[PDB]
């Protein structure tokens, strides 16, 4: 289920939390090149 | 030159949900509460 | 949740709305098989006297 | 099963083993249906979420439908999930992309009497 | 015969972009002694065709513009904004509330509560057996009622029978019903 | 006079995604094409074993900002940013890979990820085997300087560029303009 009060983890909830207020695109690089662009929403686990 | 094809079913036992007091689950019972009173079409979207 | 495919139990969580024990697999095979030849042959002669 | 199929032949050896593993697991094929809007029912304020809900699914409805997916090469069932459209593939086809009912009327203006209506076309 | 004498020519281009397309080669046949002293034109096929981009042609997705804003009164703050890809379908943004949470009541009236939110009924505390779902009915009772002589397991693939199901998505659901209260 | 001339290059690379089993199938490649059928029911039980989470579904990962301090100036700015660094190493500004080959942006280095049975250093050579039906695709062009906000719209306009579609390839599916509304600090950010 994505739309809840998902239990965010350790590490991404420090960043975000230590994110400034203001813009400033310097550490929102950081966090998406060590985060990604996308999160799970459905789909098996078909091998390949 | 040639080829073949094939395709059965199995028909495994049945399956007969009951009619009236089903016992709904932890995380739609929860999900379910978070409901606005107020008709919401966006937010009652994402429960379907 | 149940026995599915695995072991005799797992345990599922709040955040996770699903666990399913559907089993479907797909598979493919696509081969090609060629043998080329080739055998020529040419002889002359030619005697005078 | 899946990879001797290779060699298939018509084998039966193996299947045999796949009947016991379906029966040991098997898969949703067949089933009918009802509204979900049926199962609220335990909940402090039933009937107004409930008539809510049914609400949402008739303007949901009325918002996606299979007539607005483009239709399949050979008379393939189109799927909305999502923002894409899959035709779902029957006996005998194959493919990534592989009659049917064609989309709703807007809704008449409403008479002096009940009846208001919609109309569906087989197209 | 030598059919490769005459080699294949390059596959064409396919007729068309995403409905169908067809492509040809045909062989490179000279009219010399070999081709004609071992009857090469009758066995020799001339021309091979193949399909190519045998897919559709899926339209673009093409969202809408952005509806007016709708009034919000739920117990959080949120407001709605519905349009009609990659980019979000319906975006919630922070609310400004003019009524805040209200109509707060306890759902159990004859039954019992359970601290995670779900409503059973009172027969089903103190009787060995999780039906809350997060063992509240269980928390101390002083004794129990033995409702079933032995541990025996559960219906293989019965969860499958409790998922919801989607018409629109072709994927049935996730879980909705629980299959392991009894 | 005699003369012989012999060669027989022949390759492959299987890809098989079990941690352990993946060595099986793939080593058996010596003199057996072919994979053995207890190998490769092992191989299956194995991978049912350790998920292969690859073949997954996408959402936007700044929706995951719910409840944090400052969660909605944060959520907005992580939009902006997401919109920044995915129009700054798009592939586009990288030039067209030769032989259909796609490119992607490592950093600040192009890499033409060559397509099967290619190689080289713009996949330009080993053109042996194609087995597909060929030419030369599409490809989208850079998006343009966005649009000023006159009433909202976007005027990015993907159009054609220098990859023309030449070889008789489909062109580059995809919209030719976007339109939305502009923020203008979201209704000065919520009220
Ligand atoms: C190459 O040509 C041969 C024809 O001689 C094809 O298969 C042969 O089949 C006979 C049947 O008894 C075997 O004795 C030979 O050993 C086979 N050839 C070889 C090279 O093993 C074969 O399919 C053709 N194509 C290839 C080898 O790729």
């Amino acid at each position: 289920n994505n739309p809840e009060f998902l239990q965010l983890a350790e590490p991404f909830w420090k960043e975000l939390s230590h994110l400034p207020s203001l813009y400033d695109y310097s550490a929102y690089r950081r966090l998406i090149d060590q985060y990604g662009t996308h999160y799970l929403q459905s789909g098996s686990l078909g091998g390949e | 030159s040639s080829f073949i094809r094939i395709h059965k079913v199995m028909k495994v036992l049945n399956f007969t949900t009951k009619a009236k007091d089903l016992h709904l689950s932890d995380v739609f019972l929860k999900a379910l509460n978070h409901l606005p009173l107020e008709y919401n079409s966006a937010l009652y979207s994402r429960i379907f | 949740v149940f026995s599915g495919d695995g072991k005799d139990f797992y345990r599922l969580s709040g955040n996770v709305l699903s666990y399913t024990f559907q089993v479907k697999i797909n598979n493919d095979f696509n081969y090609e098989f060629y043998n080329s030849t080739w055998s020529y042959v040419k002889h002359t002669s030619t005697e005078h006297t | 099963l899946a990879w001797e199929k290779g060699s298939s032949g018509l084998e039966e050896k193996t299947f045999s083993e796949w009947l016991e593993s379906v029966k040991e697991n098997p898969a949703v094929i067949d089933f009918e249906l009802a509204p979900i809007v049926d199962l609220v029912r335990n909940i402090p304020c039933a009937v107004t979420k409930r008539n809510n809900l049914r609400k949402a699914l008739q303007e949901y409805a009325a918002k996606f439908d299979p007539c607005q997916c483009a239709p399949c090469p050979n008379n393939g069932r189109p799927t909305l999930s999502g923002t894409e459209c899959l035709c779902v593939c029957q006996s005998g086809t194959y493919g990534e992309n592989c009659g049917q009912w064609g989309c709703w009327s807007s809704w008449s203006t409403c008479d002096a009497t009940y009846k208001r209506s919609r109309t569906r076309e087989c197209n | 015969c030598f059919c490769d004498h005459y080699a294949w020519t390059q596959w064409t281009s396919c007729s068309k972009t995403c409905n169908s397309g067809t492509q040809s080669r045909h062989r490179q046949i000279v009219v010399d002694k070999y081709y004609q002293e071992n009857f090469c034109e009758q066995i020799c096929s001339k021309q091979e065709t193949r399909e190519c981009n045998w897919q559709r042609c899926p339209i673009n997705c093409l969202l809408g513009d952005f509806g007016p804003w709708s009034d919000c009164d739920p117990c959080i703050e949120k407001q709605s904004k519905v349009r009609s890809c990659t980019a979000p379908l319906v975006a919630f943004q922070p609310c400004i509330p003019s009524k805040l949470c209200k109509i707060e009541e306890a759902d159990c009236k004859n039954k019992f509560r359970c601290d995670s939110g779900r409503c059973i009924a009172r027969k089903l505390e103190c009787n060995g057996e999780n039906d809350c779902g997060d063992n509240s009915d269980e928390r101390d009772c002083g004794r129990t009622k033995a409702v079933c002589t032995r541990k025996y397991n559960p219906i293989p693939s019965v969860q499958l029978m409790g998922n919801g199901f989607h018409f629109l998505a072709g994927e049935p659901r996730g879980e909705v019903l629980d299959n392991s209260f009894t | 006079a005699a003369s012989g001339t012999q060669n027989n290059v022949l390759r492959g690379e299987p890809f098989i995604r079990g941690a352990g089993f993946i060595s099986g199938l793939s080593y058996l490649e010596l003199d057996n094409p072919a994979g053995n059928k207890r190998r490769y029911s092992a191989w299956a039980e194995s991978v049912t074993n350790l998920p292969q989470v690859i073949k997954q579904k996408l959402t936007p990962l700044y929706e995951l900002v719910k409840e944090v301090p400052c969660a909605s100036v944060k959520k907005l700015y992580l939009k902006w940013a997401l919109e920044e660094y995915l129009d700054e190493f798009d592939p586009c500004h990288c030039r067209p890979c030769q032989n259909g080959g796609l490119a992607t942006v490592e950093g600040t280095h192009c890499l033409c990820h060559c397509k099967p049975y290619t190689f080289g250093a713009a996949c330009e050579q080993g053109v042996l085997v194609g087995n597909q039906a060929g030419g030369v695709d599409g490809g989208w062009s850079c998006w343009s300087s966005w649009s000023p906000c006159v009433q909202g719209k976007k005027t990015r306009s993907r159009e054609c560029n220098n990859p023309p579609p030449s070889g008789g390839g489909r062109s580059c599916v995809g919209e030719t303009t976007e339109s939305t509304q502009c923020e203008d600090e979201e209704l000065e950010h919520l009220r």
